[PDB]
């Protein structure tokens, strides 16, 4: 059982057969990689774009005029939205990041009246600010390890400043808490020295 | 419309049945064992008939011995298996009298139903049978009239073995008594343990029973692979290893590094095998018997130094050959044999009945082992005589353990029926009815001898009590012709297995008591 | 045969009132199953397993795990009781009844054309006010007192089947947690599952059951010449084998000479004697490993008077390492004096029912113990094992959070009057679903009188009037008799972590199941 | 202790001071929903910090584009003006769906929504009605600038 | 029902429905198993799906080998399993108490009362029944004539009293010569071998050991007197290295040198054995027997046969524990420290063949502390009668030695315990007055079943027994021959203390838990 309301998780698990249905299902998968929250609104607009264009082609209007008519309206919609914005992130400051976070959570299970989940997201992206060449302050959001555990309520969600590894110690004779630790990151199996295929012991 | 009766208190079986009470459990175990008593009643006695029994493997078993009949019948009744396993214990203990258990215990349970339905329950029939069973083992030493002690030779044991032969081979009672006398006495351990395993039967298809004989040695059914089949010196070297060389056990790998090691490897293997075959030719051996395979180079030097090879693929036949010629099976390859050689008189080959055999015939030193070579027209006849031969070998083991004999042919069971009835009349209790029914179970045993002879058993059983007036104790049954006029048993020579009669009364009484203890039967779903 | 031009083949579609009011009836159905398993007058529920076993229990977690449901909202309620079983011990049956009652009052507002987001926003405001009420009526606990901790664990096992042997089961569960409370570095931890093993043996009486001061295993000695009774042994724990095995390579030996094959068979015996000489340098008495011990290693330990155990499990080696203070080494030539289990008490190879058991008890300060359960059969010993797991976890919550809440109905009525007085200043459309959360908490004192057969009208009217005054505030329901007794005199007290986890899980179960207005079923995955 | 499992934590890492979020829920169905909702919330603040530009949400963009494209179709429209006019009606389904799921008035709330956006384009008196959206908890057009309803 | 809504293929039982399921099934096991309690019980023939006969009447073998599929019958079978696991006897009487604790409680629960009120009366009755059991036990200092009457009581109830006179001499004399000086008697030191030689009434007590395997070489001696036991654990057969090596040879003359060299490590183990026979003054008979748990190749069997050493192979695990105590040697795992101190001694070591199956006998030891009961039953099913009765009798005398007191016999305990609950019935002072009455009437089924299996009246016998107990002080009981009340402490009928203590504890807890079950259901599919 999968309880979800995101437009990408529903249409990916749902089986479709029609070739026009696979276009709208793969349209929701592209919204996660390009934007990431815009993935119920694209499916309703793209289906209503076909519903109103079906009423035009039933009036013996050629569909190439509807295709060329949609391109004059799509390029003008991007032109109008880029000249009618309010302000950038200098006037509002931190109030812009919290209010934009609460708008995304309102359609989901974490849409509380408080600012508990809103402040944990802004403090997570602001702590992984990775600079790049030519003045590019990149924010890689895939580096935040999101872990799940059936425990207390949603108000006990910890914001671990650092990293939360999802593994165990193994042997129950090691100290499970080390203060002032020195991490040795390495990738090779610490097992017995096994010879390769080309080497034999004669 | 029509109603039905459901389960009541404990009907929790998933396809199984349940039996409780005297009518559902006790009386049905009696009627099932009564059919096995009437089955082997026809095949009991010297005038008994054979039975062609076909088992699950679609092969034919024709015999008159009740031991091998129950091994082929796939009985599924549980209480009927108690009288089958009791007859199998008679075959393992003394080897004779397995038909006596089915008649006596079949008559004990038949007369037990005439006591439970007339009166007292199983608490007094079991206690009433065990009192008369202990008194039945006290009359049996008092009924011993002769003994197999004086002159233990081939002349006296020929007449003492006629009773076990004539009960299954009536027409061949004289020739089979002589073949069982020249074989059992010749393997005597000079007052020691008599082994029944030292008598083998080699079934040779061919002419009738008049061509059967006993050879002092062993007769196999294999070939030579050579040309040294005529051996008169007979110095036998027994080996258990395969006569093909000596290879290692872990992996085995020849490693060649130069041309001198490759060319000389083939000639070095032949000179190694030549020195081992000639090592036994210098010791004077003539017959080399191996257990495993034999290589081609071993056959090359066996025919060169003129020694005969015998292949024995069976390992139990190899151990019997060591007790025949007096040799020791060597697990290693061919040594210089110091003193563990065999010594026979004549080892040869002959085609008898279109079957080339190997005979280790002992001429002078005849007694080490015996083999009865039987000749029959059919393969089914040779199996029935082999059952009659093995009953004669097991009779010789009974006379070794106990030399006493009782007059058979019905003379013992009437005296047992008279003394137990004397104990029943002098019993001041309610358990005297089961004692008198224990003596009537001995009455049905010469009744089966008269019904198989075509004589009316009411007139037969009336003359037996008329001549047993407290001092005779020896008149049995004369079943040679109608209008019996029955005579003595010591004069005719019908007496066998007092120890066989001792265990047959004890096993059949304990078999009938074990059925009567069963009051509730819980069976499972068969698969 | 032409295919039918369909879309989303072989799947179902359902929306509207049949899903909102359909998930309520699936939540009411599970809450009616375990409704007779909350009070102390409860009864057992015999269950049947697909393996052929029988689970006869009255605990709310063990009942719902044996039920296979097909409804999707019914599968959510089973995972709620699994969450309450892992967080606390005796926090199971109370959440399923409370989440069914909070959804029972939520179905009333869905018929009044109210949006489900209004009820959830009123549930989250009510959840934040139930946490603040329990922290005001709490009481600090002296964890150093022994008689105070016995009254907390007795309140959790009065419902269960070990309430008859309450004087014995309270002393076992208290001594089990206080032995395994280990602290090496600056971090306190209590592991009552990996170190507090509860082993059950069929036979004997339940009154002879006691927590051993040490560990025990079902293992015999490797050789009869070895001692079965050592006073103060020096136990050395091993991890590798005492045999000769093939290396992790492609090793092959070419044997060309005659003396080569006999030398390799002698070097296999000298290699075992080398590692057997390295373990006797510290003068031990008991050698315990996890892999096999060859007979060549048994001979050298026999004449050195060393008792060897062969195939002890890995979880048992971690448990005996805390009791005796030994170090599980995996190299016999790297043994040290710190790796020897000194301080171990009496070691005895007893036999309980034609089977040997290795006892390592009477330790000085063990950090792991084993509860020896002995009863009539394996059926009732699984009940005492499941009840002691609910008795050791409720002692773990007090040692990490020493606060008590007055249970037995006094906890629910103290907050239901606090939500009622706080609802007077709402003045909105969320005021009426805020009142239903206080009425949904009434199902916990409703259950304590329905199980004992008392009246639910004459008692709840008097119990609601007892919480009108701010002075007493701790009057609950006595499940033994059926009257209203104050919980300061009875001694029924529940920990804070049990009551906080009960309210936080029952609200968020109603949060998840109220936002579901559609169900799609019939599709496959990978 | 992470409720009967083992979880290893590293505190502040002394070099970059990264962050990780451990979610807490009732069952496993809520934890899969909380993971998807948190990952979509991380992508919102990523695009705002990268591209420093936000638009008003709640149907405020679709209301302004529904009236500007109708005037755009009348100026340079000869035969493709019917496709631009139906492009504006197709964009109105986003504020229409907000009124259906809220069980509010449908043909009156969106009609009052575009009444403010029409006066913000044909009456240049600095009305500042470009940020008029929907209050789904009340059923009236609100200002998304002060209410804090922002989208990238 | 609620379970029918969630799972449509899940059966259920309600409050008044699940009580009738458990009680009627307990009467089903009671009416079957009551026909075998005591010496007057009847034998039960149990046939499986294969067709083999299992003729026995023990309560543990009856419940396991019964084609029943019921959840209530599986609960009583698990309690009956532990009764035959730790103390032997007490399995048939275990089920009859549970069959009456649920039937006598049904007379009150169906008449308006609650099942929890009856279970509160069972605990108050168990407290008085436990205190009364400690007042009736008799300490007799574990006399060897007392242990005969203890073993005779447990053996009669499983055989027809002709083998009970033979098996009592084989059980009591076996349990005395194991351990002394207050040591727990290990039952693994007694070997139980099944033979077929003479008859069921010929089971003797061998003072040493009887091994089920014989000599594996025809040249070995069959009868050896004054032997030396050399208990080994080494492998005399050919074994290879752990690393895969193999052989490599060049010529055929070097081939035979490798076969001679690969057996050098094998023959070095055999040369340590034949040199030990020469160091024990071998100028006499001086027999040598090597039991040798691991297998021996026929090359080493031929080498040991030429010196005159009997060598067995493939022994059991506990054969290195029982023979080590019997011979007095040391079970060695190597031949590096061979000495005459690790050798054993037996006056007679002989073998016997029973249908191509040899049996090695070791007898005539000084202080063996390990014996073997040689069961020689005629049939295969008769071997299961004696083996299930020997372990029922060995565990009876083992509890009478460990516990310092003996409990009286048939009706001397159950009738006196039920009369003690009547005078203490108004001591509870509450609603649990009828719970002590249901527990006192359930304990009276032991004189009721024994009077029913013997053929006497049920109610007329219990009046005369309770009359002789109320008008005297002697613990009177049931006589299965005349029906008159006879004292069990004087006629030689005893019982174990741990059996009657667990019968008051295992049956009471399993009855209070079954009565508190009201939701029998089957889910999980
Ligand atoms: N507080 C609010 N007031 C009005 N509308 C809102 C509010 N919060 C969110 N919305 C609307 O809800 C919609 C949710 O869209 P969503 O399903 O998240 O798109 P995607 O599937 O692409 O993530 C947004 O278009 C936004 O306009
Ligand atoms: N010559 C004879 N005259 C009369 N009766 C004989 C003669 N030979 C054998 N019998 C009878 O035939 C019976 C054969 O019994 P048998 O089937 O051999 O018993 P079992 O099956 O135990 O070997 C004997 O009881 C014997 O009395
Ligand atoms: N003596 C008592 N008097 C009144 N109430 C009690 C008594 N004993 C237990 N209770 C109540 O019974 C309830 C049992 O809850 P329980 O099912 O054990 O929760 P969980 O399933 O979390 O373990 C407790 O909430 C407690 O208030
Ligand atoms: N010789 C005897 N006389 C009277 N009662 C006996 C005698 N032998 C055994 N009993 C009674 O038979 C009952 C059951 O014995 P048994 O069958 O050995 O144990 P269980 O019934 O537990 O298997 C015992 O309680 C005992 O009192
Ligand atoms: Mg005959
Ligand atoms: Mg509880």
């Amino acid at each position: 059982v999968t309880i979800t309301n995101d437009g990408a998780t529903i249409l990916k698990l749902l089986e479709v057969e029609h070739p026009a249905a696979k276009v709208l299902c793969e349209l929701a998968d592209l919204q996660d990689k390009e934007v990431g929250d815009g993935t119920t609104s694209v499916v309703i607009i793209a289906a209503e774009l076909l519903k109103n264009a079906d009423e035009l082609v039933k009036q013996k209007i050629h569909p190439t005029s509807v295709i060329s008519g949609y391109r004059l309206a799509c390029k003008e919609a991007v032109r109008y939205i880029n000249e009618n914005l309010i302000v950038n992130t200098d006037e509002l400051g931190r109030d812009c990041l919290i209010n934009a976070a609460k708008t995304s959570m309102s359609s989901k299970i974490i849409g509380i009246n408080g600012d508990f989940f809103a402040n944990m997201v802004v403090d997570a992206v602001l702590a992984i600010k990775y600079t790049d060449i030519r003045g590019q302050p990149r924010y890689p959001v895939n580096s935040v390890n999101i872990l799940k555990a059936h425990g207390r309520s949603q108000m006990e969600s910890m914001l671990i400043s650092g990293y939360a590894l999802n593994c165990v110690v193994g042997s129950q004779g090691m100290p499970k808490r080390i203060v002032n630790a020195k991490i040795a990151c390495l990738d090779f199996s610490l097992q017995k020295t096994k010879m390769k295929l080309g080497v034999q012991v004669v | 419309h029509v109603p039905k009766a459901p389960g009541f208190a404990q009907m929790l079986k998933e396809g199984a049945k349940h039996f409780s009470g005297l009518e559902e459990a006790v009386y049905r175990n009696i009627q099932a064992c009564k059919e096995l008593a009437q089955t082997t009643r026809t095949a009991y006695g010297p005038n008994g008939m054979n039975k062609m029994v076909i088992n699950h493997l679609e092969k034919l078993f024709v015999t008159n011995d009740a031991a091998t009949i129950l091994r082929e019948l796939e009985v599924q009744h549980p209480a009927a298996k108690m009288i089958v396993m009791a007859s199998h214990m008679q075959e393992q203990e003394v080897g004779d009298g397995t038909n006596f258990v089915l008649v006596f215990a079949g008559a004990l349970l038949e007369l037990a139903e005439e006591l439970l339905r007339i009166g007292l329950s199983v608490s007094e029939v079991i206690e009433g049978y065990e009192i008369a069973c202990r008194k039945a083992h006290e009359i049996l030493p008092n009924l011993v009239c002769c003994s197999a002690k004086n002159l233990r030779d081939i002349d006296e044991v020929s007449s003492l073995l006629r009773t076990s032969i004539m009960s299954k081979q009536y027409g061949n009672e004289v020739f089979l008594a002589k073949l069982i006398a020249q074989a059992c006495v010749s393997i005597f351990p000079d007052s020691g343990h008599f082994n029944v395993d030292n008598i083998r039967v080699c079934k040779i298809l061919g002419s009738g029973i008049s061509s059967s004989s006993v050879l002092h040695g062993m007769v196999f059914k294999k070939e030579t692979e050579g040309d040294v089949t005529s051996v008169k010196d007979a110095k036998i070297a027994v080996y258990s290893c395969p006569f093909d060389g000596m290879i290692t056990e872990t992996k085995g790998t020849v490693l060649i590094k130069t041309a001198e090691e490759l060319m000389n490897f083939s000639k070095g293997e032949e000179n190694l095998m030549d020195a081992q075959v000639k090592a036994i030719a210098d010791t004077g051996a003539n017959v080399v018997v191996t257990g495993g395979k034999v290589a081609d180079m071993a056959l090359h030097y066996a025919n060169k130094y003129n020694i005969m090879l015998v292949r024995l693929n069976s390992k139990w036949d190899l151990r019997r050959l060591c007790k025949t010629v007096g040799a020791t099976a060597l697990p290693r390859l061919t040594p210089p044999v110091l003193e563990e050689m065999g010594h026979c008189d004549s080892v040869y080959l002959s085609e008898v009945g279109d079957t080339q055999v190997v005979v280790f015939k002992h001429e002078k030193e005849d007694g080490a082992i015996s083999t009865i070579v039987l000749r029959g027209s059919t393969d089914n006849l040779m199996d029935d005589i082999e059952r009659a031969v093995d009953d004669g070998v097991n009779t010789f083991k009974v006379l070794t353990r106990d030399k006493r004999l009782v007059p058979g042919g019905g003379a013992t069971e009437i005296e047992l029926a008279k003394q137990i009835t004397s104990y029943g009349e002098t019993c001041p209790g309610l358990e005297q009815y089961a004692i008198k029914k224990f003596a009537e179970a001995f009455e049905a045993i010469p009744r089966a001898l008269a019904e198989n002879s075509g004589v009316k058993a009411n007139e037969v059983i009336s003359k037996l009590y008329a001549v047993h007036q407290e001092g005779n104790k020896n008149v049995g049954l004369d079943i040679e012709a109608e209008v019996p006029a029955v005579k003595d048993m010591l004069e005719a020579g019908i007496l066998d297995t007092y120890l066989g009669k001792y265990w047959a009364i004890k096993l059949a009484t304990n078999a009938a008591v074990t059925v009567l203890r069963v009051d509730q039967i819980i069976m499972a779903k068969p698969a | 045969h032409r295919p039918v031009l369909v879309l989303s083949q072989n799947t179902k579609r359902e929306s509207g009132r049949k899903v909102q009011s359909g998930n309520i009836n699936a939540a009411k159905t599970i809450a009616d199953i375990i409704r007779t398993c909350l009070g102390p007058k409860s009864m057992m529920k015999m269950l049947l397993d697909p393996m052929g076993g029988i689970v006869m229990t009255n605990d709310g977690n063990a009942i719902l795990r044996e039920i296979q449901v097909q409804h999707p909202a019914a599968k959510s309620m089973i995972e709620i009781s699994r969450t309450q079983d892992e967080e606390v011990g005796d926090g199971t049956t109370s959440v399923i009844i409370l989440a069914g009652e909070m959804l029972s009052v939520a179905e009333h507002f869905l018929e009044q054309q109210m949006h489900p987001t209004v009820v959830i926003s009123a549930y989250r405001k009510a959840l934040d006010d139930m946490i603040s009420t329990l922290k005001k009526i709490s009481i600090p606990v002296d964890i150093s007192d022994s008689d105070m901790m016995l009254n907390i664990i007795n309140s959790s096992i009065t419902t269960k089947a070990i309430s008859r042997w309450s004087s014995l089961a309270c002393n076992i569960a208290l001594d089990a947690v206080k032995m395994v409370q280990f602290e090496e570095n600056g971090r306190k931890e209590i592991d009552i599952k990996k170190y507090a093993r509860v082993e059950k043996i069929p036979g004997g009486i339940i009154e002879d059951s006691c927590v051993l001061r040490g560990v025990m295993i079902n293992k015999d000695v490797t050789h009869p010449r070895m001692r079965r009774y050592i006073k103060n042994p020096r136990i050395v724990l091993l991890d590798s084998s005492l045999e000769y095995k093939k290396g992790e390579s492609q090793t092959d030996i070419e044997i060309t000479r005659e003396e080569d094959f006999t030398r390799i068979l002698q070097m296999e015996e000298e290699y075992i004697q080398q590692l057997c000489e390295d373990i006797i340098q510290l003068k031990p008495d008991v050698v315990i490993t996890e892999k096999g011990i060859s007979d060549l290693a048994q001979h050298y330990l026999m004449r050195a008077n060393i008792t060897a155990i062969r195939r002890v499990r890995k979880t048992d080696n971690n448990r005996i390492a805390r009791a005796c203070g030994a170090r599980i080494v995996s190299r016999p030539e790297e043994l040290r004096e710190d790796d020897v289990g000194t301080g171990a008490g009496l070691l005895e190879i007893k036999k309980i029912g034609d089977e040997y058991f290795t006892f390592i008890t009477d330790c000085k300060d063990p950090k792991a113990c084993t509860i020896l359960l002995r009863g009539a059969s394996k059926e009732i010993l699984s009940e005492v094992e499941r009840n002691l797991q609910d008795a050791m976890q409720v002692c773990r919550n007090v040692l990490l959070d020493p606060q008590l809440v007055p249970g037995g109905g006094a906890s629910e009525m103290a907050v239901a009057h606090a939500l009622t007085e706080k609802s007077k200043a709402m003045t909105g459309v969320e005021q009426w679903p805020y009142r239903a959360v206080a009425q949904a908490l009434e199902v916990i004192p409703r259950t304590l009188i329905q199980n004992c057969g008392a009246s639910t009208i004459r008692l709840l009217t008097s119990l609601r009037a007892k919480h009108t005054q701010e002075n007493c505030e701790t009057w609950g329901v006595n499940g033994e008799t059926g009257t209203l007794v104050d919980m300061k005199e009875l001694g029924i007290w529940e920990p804070l972590a049990v009551k906080l986890q009960t309210y936080k899980t029952a609200v968020e179960t109603a949060v998840l199941l109220l936002r579901i207005d559609d169900i799609v079923s019939g599709h496959k995955k990978k | 202790r992470i409720c009967d499992d083992e979880l290893i934590l590293i505190k502040n890492t002394k070099a970059r001071t990264s962050a990780s979020i451990i979610l807490r829920g009732a069952n496993d169905f809520m934890c899969d929903e909380m993971e998807r909702s948190l990952h979509d919330a991380l992508c919102v603040v990523k695009r705002v910090l990268e591209s420093k530009s936000v638009v008003p949400g709640g149907g405020a963009v679709e209301a302004a584009l529904s009236i500007y494209l109708e005037n755009y179709a009348t100026s340079m429209g000869s035969r493709e003006q019917l496709a631009i006019a139906e492009f504006a009606r197709s964009l109105l389904v986003i504020p229409n769906t907000l009124a259906v799921n809220a069980a509010q008035d449908s043909t009156d709330l969106v009609a009052k929504l575009r009444a403010f956006h029409n006066e913000a384009q044909v009456n240049p008196e600095r009305k500042n009605l470009k940020w008029i959206g929907l209050d789904l908890s009340n059923g009236k057009p609100r200002d998304n600038k002060q209410a804090g309803v922002f989208e990238p | 029902a609620a379970v029918k809504t969630l799972n449509p293929k899940a059966e259920v039982a309600r409050a008044q429905a699940a009580l009738a399921v458990n009680i009627s099934a307990a009467r089903g096991l009671q009416d079957v198993l009551r026909t075998n309690l005591g010496p007057k019980g009847t034998m039960k023939m149990l046939v499986s799906g294969a067709g083999d006969i299992k003729l026995t009447k023990d309560g543990n073998v009856l419940l396991h080998e019964m084609q029943i599929q019921h959840p209530t019958a599986s609960l009583i079978a698990k309690v009956a399993t532990a009764q035959d696991d730790i103390t032997g006897d007490g399995t048939t009487s275990n089920v009859l108490i549970i069959g009456e604790l649920l039937k006598q409680a049904d007379l009150y629960i169906s008449e308006g009362l609650h099942p929890r009120i009856i279970t509160e009366g069972f605990e108050a009755a168990k407290e008085k029944a436990l205190q009364f059991l400690e007042e009736v036990k008799v300490s007799r200092e574990m006399d060897r004539e007392t242990l005969i009457d203890v073993a005779r009581t447990s053996l009669r109830t499983k055989v027809h009293a002709e083998l009970a006179d033979v098996l009592t001499e084989a059980v009591v004399d076996s349990i005395l010569a194991i351990k002394k000086q207050d040591e727990p008697i290990d039952l693994f030191m007694i070997e139980i071998m099944e033979m077929k030689h003479k008859s069921e009434t010929d089971t003797s007590l061998i003072r040493g050991l009887v091994l089920d395997h014989g000599a594996r070489h025809p040249d070995m001696k069959k009868r050896v007197e004054d032997a030396y036991i050399l208990t080994c654990n080494v492998s005399l057969e050919y074994e290879k290295t752990e690393v895969n090596s193999g052989f490599f040879y060049k010529s055929a003359e070097e081939r035979e040198k490798l076969v001679k060299a690969e057996r050098k490590f094998i023959e070095d183990r055999v040369k340590k054995i034949i040199e030990l026979k020469r160091k024990v003054c071998g100028d006499s008979d001086k027999g040598f027997v090597v039991i040798n748990q691991k297998g021996i190749d026929p090359f080493s069997l031929d080498a040991l046969s030429k010196e005159g050493i009997v060598a067995l192979r493939r022994a059991k695990r506990r054969n290195m524990e029982r023979l080590t105590l019997a011979c007095g040697g040391v079970a060695l795992n190597s031949f590096d420290d061979l000495s005459p101190d690790c050798l054993g001694h037996a006056g007679l070591v002989y073998e016997y063949t029973l249908g191509e199956e040899k049996f090695t006998f070791i007898e005539k030891c000084n202080n063996p502390r390990s014996v073997t009961l040689l069961i020689k039953g005629p049939n295969k099913h008769t071997l299961t009668q004696i083996k299930d009765a020997v372990r029922d009798g060995l565990r009876a005398v083992k509890n009478a030695i460990d516990d310092g007191c003996v409990v009286p016999g048939a009706g001397a305990v159950e009738v006196a315990m039920a009369e003690a609950l009547i005078k203490h019935k108004p001591s509870v002072k509450g609603r649990a007055q009828l719970g002590v009455q249901a527990f006192a009437d359930a304990l009276l089924i032991i004189p009721k079943v024994l009077a029913q299996n013997s053929g006497f009246d049920l109610q007329e016998t219990l009046v005369k027994i309770q009359a002789e107990h109320s008008e005297s002080g002697q613990l009177v009981g049931v006589d299965l021959n005349t029906g008159e009340p006879m004292v069990a402490a004087e006629v030689g009928v005893w019982d174990n203390y741990c059996v009657k203590k667990q019968l008051l504890h295992s049956c009471t807890v399993i009855a209070t838990n079954i009565l508190l079950v009201d939701e029998i259901m089957r889910a999980g599919m």
